[PDB]
This record gives C-alpha cells, structure tokens and sequence, in this order.
RNA sequence: GCGAGAGACCGAUAGCGAACAAGUACAGUGAUGGAAAGAUGAAAAGAACUUUGAAAAGAGAGUGAAAAAGUACGUGAAAUUGUUGAAAGGGAAGGGCUUGAGAUCAGACUUGGUACCGGGCCAG
RNA sequence: GCCUAGACCGAGGACUGCGGUUUUUACCUAGGAUGUUGGCAUAAUGAUCUUAAGUCGCCCGUCUUGAAACACGGACCAAGGAGUCUAACGUCUAUGCGAGUGUUUGGGUGUAAAACCCGUACGCGUAAUGAAAGUGAACGAAGGUGGGGGCCCAUUAGGGUGCACCAUCGACCGAUCCUGAUGUGUUCGGAUGGAUUUGAGUAAGAGCAUAGCUGUUGGGACCCGAAAGAUGGUGAACUAUGCCUG
RNA sequence: GGCGAAAGACUAAUCGAACCAUCUAGUAGCUGGUUCCUGCCGAAGUUUCCCUCAGGAUAGCAGAAGCUCGUAUCAGUUUUAU
RNA sequence: UUGCUUAAUUGAACGUGGACAAUUGAAUGAAGAGCUUUUAGUGGGCCAUUUUUGGUAAGCAGAACUGGCGAUGCGGGAUGA
RNA sequence: AGCGUGCUACUUAUACUUCACCGUGAUUGCUGUUUUGACGCUUUCACGAGUAGGCAGGCGUGGAGGUCAGUGACGAAGCCUUUGCUGUAAAGCUGGGUCGAACGGCCUCUAGUGCAGAUCUUGGUGGUAGUAGCAAAUAUUCAAAUGAGAACUUUGAAGACUGA
C-alpha cells in the first residue's frame, strides 16, 4: 500500500501533437521538433508548442496589429511571425514594408504586404534563413475576443451575456433585470 | 455515425449510463419550461433573468422596412471607393476634385464616426450622419450631402 | 494476417563480454590423498575405495583396490562420496600418468588399463595389510542399519 | 386508379396481415377479429423385379453425381432422446488452484555442414 | 577481521563507464552466467482432456443501509428483443475561406436524382443602447501603472522592446440625474461642464459554412406496462319488463 | 340508455355504466428489463428553493478537453509572536 | 501629483531618483504552479470510538468531529457489511 | 491444553524487501546514418482496489466506395468435432468429418450491429410420468359365422332392463 499525495497515472494535460491531420502540418512539425530538440533556442520550443494549438487557440492576426507590432521602439526590421492566419485589414491607412512568416495568409493580406514591398513566406522559410529565430517577434491574436466568450461564467451581478437566441423588449429584459419588475440582478 | 457512439459501448453494461439508482423515467419534473416559477426557479432565475414579466409598449403590426437602416463608420468609407482608383484618388483629390460616395446606393443608411478618415477631401451622400461623422468628414475638407 | 515489414530485421546479435573467468575448486578439507572413501551412488554404490589424487576435471581418481572389491581405477564424483576417517599411506604409490585423457572416451577393457590396475593395486595391496582387518573393511559394502543417524555419526 | 424506372431497404419469426387456392382457413348473433404455410433432383430417372409379412412396411435389387437427396424430400444447429465405447459414484452436482494416473497433441539431429565437425533437449 | 552450511534467481546482449592489480594500452570478482561432463532424440520434456486426492468455493440478475436469503424473475433450447431519427440549440475539435461567408429556392449543363457550372437577393457577421421618440463609439504612439513568453543589446548579474492573458486608474458610445451658451414659430433648441448611477458596448474586427462525439428541448422519443377519457358503430338467440298469438 | 315486486340486479359466461373499431405507441415523479472486451480516472445520499417529502432545479463531489507558464508561492503540519 | 486633508510647508494615497542581492529575513514537504470550458451519476444511507438530546430501554429516534461500510477483495476474530 | 505474569524459539496475508514480466504516467537521447517506420526507435523512474459514472484503445455483425488482376464445384458458405496454434480478453487461424454455390483480407463508409434474464415474443422440447387417471345411469354369458387378427362385428341361444 502507499499512502498517495497526488492523483496516479495523470496525463500531463498539454496537447503533444497537432490533432490535425494535415500532412503539411506534420512537416513543419517534424521540422520544429528536430529544432527544438537540436538547438536550445526558446524561440524554437515556443513554435513547436504553438504548431499544436487548435483553431480557437490560434485566433487571425490583422495587418494593422502587425504594423502597430512594427513600430515598437527596434522592432521595424523584425520578422514578424504568426503561427496561424494573418488577415486584412480595409480600416489600416498605411502599411509598411516587413518580412512576415505565418502558417496562412489570406488573399487581401498577401497582396497588401507584396504591394507594400514586402516578404510574406511560410514557417520552413523562416526556419531556414532564421534556425535560431533571430530578429523574430511572435505576435497572437486576441483569444478572448470570440463571441462564445461573452457567455462563460454567467451568473448575478457577473454582467456577462445570456445565452439567448432572439434580442428584443421581450426577451429577458423583465423580473431579475428591472427594479420595476421585482428585482434586478 | 452509429458506430462512433457510446451506445456501442454501454452495451452489456445493465443501465446503459442511466444510475440504477435514478433509473431513467419519462419526464421527471415536466415537459419543456413547465414549473419555471416553482421548481425550475433555481435555474431561470439564475441563467435567465428578466424572463418572467412584461417591459415596453406594444406596437401593432410592425413593419421592419421602415426601420432599415445600416451603419457605416468612417474607418471603412474608403472601401465604397472603385478599388482601381483608390490609390490614384488619395493622392489627386483636392477642393475641386473630390470622390463622390453614394453611400445610400452600396445599401448604407447612416454613416457613424468610428475612426480616421484619410486627410483627403470627400463628398460623402447619405440619408443621415451622425454629430461627429460629419465634423471629422468637414475636418479633412470635405462634405455630407443629404440625400433621400 | 499482419505482414512483416522492413524494419523486422532477423539480425541475431552477438553476446556481451562476460566477465565470469572460471578459477579453481577448493576440496573439502575430508578429501586427503590415500582417505578411504564410501561410493554414494553408481554401479558401485556401498563401495569402500581409496582415493587416491584429484585430477584436472575436478573429479577424484579412485581404485578398490580392484583385486578386493571389484571396482577398478575410475573416476568419481567429490559430491557422492563419504570421506572416512581411516586413512592409507599411498605416498609411494605412482599415479603420475592418470589424467582425464586417460579415462577418455574411444565389452573388453584395454590391456593398458589391466595392466595399470595391477601396477597400482600392488603398491595399494602392500600398505593395506600393515593395517589389521583394513582388506576385509575394504572387502565390505556400506549400508545403514536401523537406529544409524548419519548426522550423529562420525565415518 | 393506370403505366413505367429505380434503391448503401427486408430477405420467410424479416419485409405488407398475406412471397403459397390470404383477407384464405377459422371464431363471433353481430359490429368485427384473423393465422400458419417458400427450396427433392439437371431431369421423376418418384425405385421395375425377387423375397418376408394380413397390411403398413422391411431386406435384396434398381435410378441418380449424390438416396449422407425417397415427394416425413437442400443444408439440417440446440434443447431433448436411443444405442455403443470409456470412466466415476456412502444424504446433490457443478468450480478454482495443484500434482498423480489414463488418453491425446507437439518438438531439432536443424532445409544440419564435409566417418568427422557442429547443433537441440533434460540433468550432475 | 576470518572460517564455514543451505535456498531462490541469471534480466541484458559488440565496444564505450567507474574503480582495482600493477607486473603492461595488459589483466580483474569492476555498467545483469559462464565452464565442463553424462544421458536422450522410437525418448525423458511440455500442453490440453477425463478422473482421484488435498484445500478453498452458497444462485445468478435486481431494488436495497444491508441478499445465499424464509425478498422478486428465472424448467430447458433456438431465433427475435430495448438511447433511435428529426427540427432547433450549448461546448469542444477538424476543414475551407476570412471582414466576410454560405453554389444546390432557382437557373445552366449532363455520361441524367450524380458530377460540373452561375448569380440577384437573403441569412448570419461587420455597432451598440433605450420602453420609446431617438442618439450612436480615438485627448493622448488607441492612454497611465504593476506583471508577462519571445525577441534585442549586453557580460553572470543588468538594460531595452514587450503580442496573448491578468490586476488596476482613466478616455469614447447609448440610458439615467444635474448644468444650461450663442439663438428662436417664446417654447423650442442643447453649446458646455458635472454625477458613490446604468448597458448583453468602444478602445487596429472574427466570423460564416460543412462534418464529428457529448449535452439540451419538442416529438411514440431507450423498451414493455395502467385504473381512465373521447368519437362512431353492433347487440334483448341469455336475461329484465310490457304487449300479441298458442 | 334500457329494464328493475329494488339485489346496484339484469342488459348473450361481460355490469357501481355492455360489446366493437378508432383517437392510441393515450400519460406514468411508479415496477421490470436494458445485449462485446481490456485500460485509466472515479463519486453521492449534503446546501438552498419548489402543493417540495418515492420527484426536480441549484451548489458540492466526478470525468474529459485542454490553455498560460516552469519553481513562481503553496500546505487537512509544526515553531515563534499575537 | 492631487480638485481630498491640515492653522500649516500638516497629512493621505500613488510615485520619480538613490541604498540594501542570495540567510530576500522560522521548520518540514512540494509527480510543479495558475487559469478556463463542459458534462455524468448522486441528492433513501448505515456503522464504530469519543461528545451528546428524547426515552425504563431498544439491533430505538435525533445531532457533533473523525475513521469506515456502502463501492472491497485479502490474513485474523469458527461463523458475521 | 484453566487463570495472572515473564521469557525463548517457531507458524503464516493479495502487506514489507530484492528480482522477473504486463500495462499506465512521466523521463534520456535519436538527421552529412534519416536509412523505405520520428503517431517510430530508445534510456530511466514511479505507480496498479473499485459500484454509480466519465473517457480511451480494441474485438465481432448486415450492407456501401476502393483494392488484393484474393478464395472457390479439384468444393464457397453453413454445421459437428480432447487436431492444434495465436491473443490478458472480446476473438482470430488451422487438422478431420458433413456439405453443395458462393465468399473473404486490407483502406474507408454506413446501420434496423453483439442477450441470460424483461410473470419478455414466437416456435420447439423436458422432468413430472408410463404417473393422476380411463369407477354415475342394475349385467352379462355360451356357441357358430366372418376374418391375418374377435371381450367389443353378425347370427342363434339365454339372462336382463327401459316399463306407455
Ligand atoms: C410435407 N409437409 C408440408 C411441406 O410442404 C412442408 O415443407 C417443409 C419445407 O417448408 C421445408 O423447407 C424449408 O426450407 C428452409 C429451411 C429452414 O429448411 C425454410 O426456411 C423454408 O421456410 C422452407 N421452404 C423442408 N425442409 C421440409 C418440408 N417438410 O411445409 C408444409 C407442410 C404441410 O408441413
Ligand atoms: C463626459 N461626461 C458625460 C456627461 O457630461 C454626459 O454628457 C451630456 C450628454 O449626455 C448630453 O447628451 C444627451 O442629450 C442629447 C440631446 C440634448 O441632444 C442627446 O442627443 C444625447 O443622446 C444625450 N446623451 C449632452 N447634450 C451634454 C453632455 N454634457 O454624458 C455622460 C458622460 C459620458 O459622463
Ligand atoms: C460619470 N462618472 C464616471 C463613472 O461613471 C465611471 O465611468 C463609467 C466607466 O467606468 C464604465 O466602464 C467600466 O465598464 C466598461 C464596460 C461596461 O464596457 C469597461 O470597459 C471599463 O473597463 C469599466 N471601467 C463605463 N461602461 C461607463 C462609464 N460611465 O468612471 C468614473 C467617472 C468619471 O466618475
Ligand atoms: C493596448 N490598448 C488597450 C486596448 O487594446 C484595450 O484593451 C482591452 C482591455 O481594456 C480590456 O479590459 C477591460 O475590460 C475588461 C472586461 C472583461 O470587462 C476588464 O478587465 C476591464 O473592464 C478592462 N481592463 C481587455 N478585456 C481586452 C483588451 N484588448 O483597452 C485600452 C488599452 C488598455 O489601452
Ligand atoms: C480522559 N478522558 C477520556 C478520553 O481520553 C477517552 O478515553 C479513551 C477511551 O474511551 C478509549 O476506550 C474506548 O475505546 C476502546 C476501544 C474501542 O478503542 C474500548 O475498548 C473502550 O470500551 C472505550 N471506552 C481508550 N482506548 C483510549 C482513551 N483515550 O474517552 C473517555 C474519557 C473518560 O473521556
């Protein structure tokens, strides 16, 4: 018998692998994982365990959270890196010219950072000219911005989002949400 | 599909998943929201407040066109823009040439002032604008005209 | 059925370096040259014969001697013999030439054989009866009677 | 209703109640209720003839690729039953563990190497 | 310190290590068993079946605090036999595109219910708030402070930049309360500045679509089960009562 | 509804409301059942509200999925002080 | 710094700049810490020591802390939650 | 061999110690030798009770797309069997017998997909068991015929009964 100070047999909790299927995926995983393993540079574990992340976990980065990364004080000459999509952005005035190296670019964001003069390449292009990721900046994009998000921990006084499927005067605006009705929590 | 649920695997199982103790009956405590005020309180009153009650007047046979009006902020004006000109217009407008955006024709109804608007002068047409739309557009030298 | 693949090599692999380096058995302190012993098992178990030198392959030369028992110069096994106290002087009897090669493997008995039989019971014969009722002791086989503890007895 | 074409459907306790002389046989005064039941074989070639028996049948014979296909008919499970062989048995039987006995199965003298070399198994 | 009697085990499989003896880039008991001998291969050896012996072993399923129960179902066997499909949803995951997204109502086309192609609208998203009339999101590097991976400069210590996320003080939009300028259809307008107030808001978008498991609601709704209630019909060949004829 | 010298009797072995088909797979907080293997984790009979007391909702206890980090500051324990 | 506070240059709160660096200011331990979503079953309990109420008492009824049984076999108490 | 007390040895749990093997969780390392397996290989350590319940990895069934230019009348499928083999297991493979027309492995898709129970449904079959029983209504007998066979048919002869 042992008398046991913790739970047996726990599984770590961290996703060790992509649950994706994707054999592209898979490459650039095996690549980041002799990398990490071969270098000692956090910037290479840091992509190794980001390459895992689900969809939700790796919210799109805009072009204008990119420039706005840009013009931190020695960081215009960075190669800004997204492990994941990097967007567009109609509402950007100006963009600068950058080297930029993410998983996904869409059509709108590959042609404002190509127009702009600029470098929009993949994570095995990166890892080549940058194995250490030297001059790097990671950017990531807001995960708590998802609209499921408005609902978690709802509950009196908590002022989250009810979960409801029509918005209107009668619905969910009487008794617990009006003095006049009772009470308003 | 079938195969993939766990009904598969609660076969030889006596309850199915179900308690032997509960043991799963047909509608224990009502059909739908039944007992909201009794004993479903505990629940609405938690995760759905304002449920119970009146609040507002009522309007007779509504009709939703009368109400139709979209929004569009200033930050995306420049997107009514034909894109093949977009560039040429930024650096060649000026107090006697500027765009014309017929916001009521790309489907819009009120032009709102969230955000900055390029320092080029514009003429902007809409239904309505709001208070700061119109100063911001009349700041970079242009004009809201109104339109029906 | 599940095909073998590449990677199921048949390569047999070679043993490690073992460090077992065989060094010399130590006889019990009974096992003295000219002690006479008691066979414990074979074709002559109860035997009384007298031993006579340890060869190479840890096992003890013996010999009855043939012309009082019966059983020639052979070989025996240290484990099943009883070392007696009674002990025969056989320093002056010439067992050089007895090695393993000699008891090896090539009924009729080689005259060799006979003739080594008779050279060493000679000398053998000649020291026993300097001891009274040592031949007929020889002569006779072992057993347990009844009431006989072989842990209370001393041989 | 009439005429057609199809299916990731069911496959004789399923699918319509009904694949069959099925809304039949049968029940109820009546309104109504309502089954079971598909397959010898390519072809009846459905066993002439002899013999025992009152006969049904049996035994020979015969046909057939097959009678371990004989209109009790494709295959023909289990419950249950007969015979034969082996075994066990003092108010149940059955089970696990272990070994003995009896039976069965299996292996390295290898795909062995040229009388020797060398190997397999059990043991000191 | 030394001598001495037994038992069980032999995992691993070139070398690599630590030590030891030093006689020496050698040897060792030092990162896990080898040497030798006999017998057998028509066989000891192992495995299963039956049976004997020793020892232990109450009948499963179920409800239950508690079942072997003098609690319930079960004589036996075969075949059938119970969480499903759908509408609309929550979380999570995969995929495509992404401030958008969704071809499939329809049209075109066809090797004809397929595959392939097309677009206007529409849905959801891109703005909220108020009962409503209505109004509607940058003072500032989209702010300050304390943390923050990674990156950069250094040289351990140190400095810089710091996305996501967290705590905190502000700023912006709607509701509420107050203030009340220039002006006027003189009762409207609402500049401006305040308030321990209030919103499912802003503050460099994240969504739409398809699919899967799980969870939810309505449906026969996991399967079988009432006593009842209703609508429309059939019976006085039994029997109850009147009548007619025997 | 009938019929009843009245028993709630009789009305086709059916009567304190016949028989037949349908609504209808009527509803059941109640009883019974609920079909393959191995592996890992692993409870509750307690709080509040309920015409609630053989039932629910709510919190707790449990599993799963993870995510942000990597020794920070934590503990069914002691010591010192209060 | 402030519109708060003081008769005040007094304070209050939050700060700039400078000083103290591994004994960063008790022990022992630490399969690490923190954060989030979602959902199952359950919501009849019972027993033992100690404390304890009603009752003559009860294998009775009702509370407290802990450990158990329920959900658990195993060795012992012949037998037994 | 009782009671009180002291002592020495000894007995044996699924507990403890060391070792083997299985699984789970963690952990060392692995690309100019990574080389056709990096969802792999490899070093080391700890741990293993479980109802209700959750999740994971697997076994088996009907049908569908793809593939094995798969099996098969020289015998498919089914069935019977101390012929054996593999797997912890769900199960899979094989020897012999029976048999007669189809069927399987692998990658996927899909569901009316797995039974010991429900006084379950339908069908079939036992023990009970050659057992309970075949006893109301007065009652039968001899001979002949027929016939393979006569308590039970026919005829004759009797004895009876119903008793208008
Ligand atoms: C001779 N008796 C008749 C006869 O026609 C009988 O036929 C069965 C026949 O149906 C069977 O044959 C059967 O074959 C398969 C299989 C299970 O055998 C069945 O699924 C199928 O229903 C049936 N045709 C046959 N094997 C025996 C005959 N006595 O069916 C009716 C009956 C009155 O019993
Ligand atoms: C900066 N403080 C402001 C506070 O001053 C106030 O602002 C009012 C604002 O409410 C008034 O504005 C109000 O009334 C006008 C109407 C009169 O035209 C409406 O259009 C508007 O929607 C309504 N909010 C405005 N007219 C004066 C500001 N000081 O609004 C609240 C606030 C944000 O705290
Ligand atoms: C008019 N007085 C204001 C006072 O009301 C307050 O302003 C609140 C502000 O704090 C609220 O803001 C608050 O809540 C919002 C959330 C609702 O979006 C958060 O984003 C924000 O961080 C939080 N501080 C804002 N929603 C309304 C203002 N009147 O701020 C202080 C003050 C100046 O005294
Ligand atoms: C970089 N600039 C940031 C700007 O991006 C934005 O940041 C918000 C931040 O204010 C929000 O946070 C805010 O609202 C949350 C909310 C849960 O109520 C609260 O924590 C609190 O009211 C307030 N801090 C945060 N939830 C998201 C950031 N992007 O707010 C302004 C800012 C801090 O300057
Ligand atoms: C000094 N106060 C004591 C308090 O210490 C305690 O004493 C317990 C005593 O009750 C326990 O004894 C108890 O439990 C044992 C057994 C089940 O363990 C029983 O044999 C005994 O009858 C029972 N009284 C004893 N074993 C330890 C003392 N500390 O409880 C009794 C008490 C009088 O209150």
């Amino acid at each position: 018998g042992r008398d046991h100070t913790s739970k047996q047999h726990v599984r770590s909790g961290h996703r060790t692998a992509p649950k994706s299927d994707n054999v592209y995926l898979q490459l650039l995983v095996k690549l980041y994982s002799f990398l990490a393993r071969r270098t000692d540079a956090p910037f290479n574990k840091v992509i190794l365990k980001s390459l895992f992340l689900s969809k939700i976990n790796r919210p799109p980065v805009s072009v204008s959270r990119i420039s706005r990364a840009l013009k931190q004080k020695g960081a215009a000459e960075k190669t800004i890196v997204v492990v994941g999509t990097v967007t567009d952005d109609n509402r950007l005035l100006e963009f600068p010219k950058a080297t930029i190296a993410a998983l996904r670019f869409t059509a709108g964001a590959k042609d404002r950072i190509l127009k702009n003069g600029g470098e929009a390449i993949t994570l095995d292009q990166l890892a080549l000219r940058a194995p250490k990721g030297q001059n790097t900046l990671i950017v990531r994009g807001p995960r708590n911005s998802r609209e499921a998000v408005r609902h978690f921990g709802f509950g009196p006084h908590k002022g989250k989002a009810p979960r409801i499927l029509s918005k209107g005067r009668k619905f969910e605006r009487a008794r617990g949400r009006r003095r006049s009705r009772g009470f308003k929590v | 599909p079938t195969r993939l649920t766990k009904t598969r695997k609660h076969r030889g199982n006596v309850s199915a998943g179900k308690g032997r103790i509960g043991k799963h009956r047909k509608h224990p405590g009502g059909r739908g929201k039944a007992g909201g005020q009794h004993h479903h309180r505990t629940n609405l009153d938690k995760y759905h407040p304002g449920y119970f009650g009146k609040v507002g007047m009522r309007y007779f046979h509504k009709q939703q066109n009368h109400f139709w009006r979209p929004e569009i902020n200033l930050d995306k004006l420049w997107t009514l823009v034909d894109s093949e000109k977009k560039d040429e217009y930024l650096s060649k407008s000026s107090a006697s040439a500027a765009p014309v955006i017929d916001t009521l024709a790309h489907g819009y109804g009120k032009v709102l002032g969230k955000g900055r608007l390029p320092e080029v002068p514009v003429i902007v047409k809409a239904r309505f604008v709001s208070k700061l739309a119109e100063e911001k557009i009349r700041a970079v030298g242009g004009v809201v005209e109104l339109v029906a | 059925q599940v095909a073998p693949k590449w990677y199921q090599s048949e390569d047999v692999p070679a043993p490690k370096q073992t460090r077992k380096t065989a060094r010399p058995q130590k006889l019990r302190a009974s096992l003295v040259p000219g002690t006479v012993l008691i066979l414990l098992a074979g074709r002559f178990r109860g035997k009384r014969v007298v031993y006579l030198k340890n060869l190479e392959d840890n096992t003890l030369l013996v010999s009855g001697p043939f012309k009082v028992n019966g059983v020639p110069l052979r070989r025996v096994n240290a484990r099943y013999v009883i070392a007696t106290s009674t002990k025969v002087n056989v320093s002056g009897v010439d067992v050089s030439k007895f090695n393993v090669e000699y008891f090896a493997r090539e009924k009729e008995i080689k005259a060799e054989r006979v003739a080594d039989q008779k050279s060493v019971d000679a000398a053998l014969l000649s020291e026993i009866k300097k001891t009274p009722l040592l031949k007929q002791y020889l002569a006779a086989s072992f057993s347990l009677k009844n009431g006989d503890r072989p842990h209370l007895l001393k041989f």
